[PDB]
């Protein structure tokens, strides 16, 4: 109902103004118009929410770091729980946008792998803050989203593909950071890297830097791991 | 670790 | 709740860089009616400076996009500038109301009275950056001037609150009144009087005082070509 | 012009 070109224009204005809450709101209304998103719009939605949840991820770490060092700790904890509530609201908004629109609309394997990686990413962020029974189900949903995206990417995507390479990076970090398997991480990362360099010559110029950057960060995570 | 910085 | 709970969450909010939280906490502390300590007063000012600061910076960016522009991009920049402008005025009106209803009337301390009158000049000046405008500019000048008169009567020219007031009042003259000579005259007199008496400034405030003096000299150098 | 910082 609202003109989508206007929402995308203001989303870019919001991005430049560092008003990411506004930027997410614009891209949420675009997505909720039911049509499948262009690569630009999809990238705008991804940056917006990545920044909105990024702010709460960092604030949570700070306050949770304070909570570990009887009335002071009770104030930190209450605040920490306020930040988690916002973090779970943002993640749920995104996960629900993926379930209702983005994943069901994904015409091609490139799109489908992107959105299923996004679902792994936002369950991963929930996992960083979740506890108990809630958490186990959360961690499980993340591994499933990533794992299915991988299989679609092995089958339908040139290892060249940046979307496929970004998926391998975050899945390997999910293994490393969330599941404490350093050996499942480097293996994943090692494999996806050299699958792509073997076919580095086929890479198109509109995708060369995007792929090679991720490939570098694959190696970068390796060195630290 | 370093997750993907831009989509 | 208890003022001391709100003050503790204001500092947790500040560590989390959640300045909207910080301001709401300190707004609640203020509306309780008891005057603020120096700690509570500076927490209030930090919160609202960052809160309004974020919008002033967004207002700058979007205006410059509006000026540098392509009919559609310009209309979208213009509308988004007005959305930010409205938040900006709400924040300023929020602060100005607290200053008028609780902080200036109840201040038993001359230093706090000068601090709050400087603050009323500040937020009227922020209104004037985007402003009707003649009235707001007069409100800014009169608040700065009363603050300045009390400060000459109650504080030494090396006091950081006084020095900071002279800094912002001269910015007001240069940028809002387009009156470089009065700006330069105010800043040079404030710097010279401070420097004549540095020899007896307490080591505890020396850093803050010389820091502001540095800023005064930074401006005069730029202002006098 | 530079005004007073936080």
């Amino acid at each position: 109902h609202m003109d989508k070109n206007e929402l995308v224009q203001k989303a870019k204005l919001a991005e430049q103004a560092e008003r990411y809450d506004d930027m997410a709101a614009c891209m949420k209304s675009v997505t909720e118009q039911g049509a499948e998103l262009s690569n630009e719009e999809r990238n705008l939605l991804s940056v917006a929410y990545k920044n909105v949840v990024g702010a709460r991820r960092s604030s949570w770490r700070v306050v949770s770091s304070i909570e570990q060092k009887e009335k002071k700790q009770q104030m930190a904890r209450e605040y920490r729980e306020k930040i988690e509530t916002e973090l779970r609201d943002i993640c749920n908004d995104v996960l629900s946008l993926l379930e209702k629109f983005l994943i069901p609309n994904a015409s091609q394997a490139e799109s489908k792998v992107f959105y299923l990686k996004m679902k792994g990413d936002y369950y991963r962020y929930l996992a960083e803050v979740a506890a108990g029974d809630d958490k186990k189900g959360i961690v499980d949903q993340s591994q499933q989203a990533y794992q299915e995206a991988f299989e679609i990417s092995k089958k339908e995507m040139q290892p060249t593909h940046p979307i496929r390479l970004g998926l391998a990076l975050n899945f390997s970090v999910f293994y490393y950071e969330i599941l404490n398997s350093p050996e499942k991480a480097c293996s994943l990362a090692k494999t996806a890297f050299d699958e792509a360099i073997a076919e580095l010559d086929t890479l198109s110029e509109e995708s060369y830097k995007d792929s090679t950057l991720i490939m570098q960060l694959l190696r970068d995570n390796l060195t630290l791991w | 670790s370093i997750s993907l910085p831009v989509p």
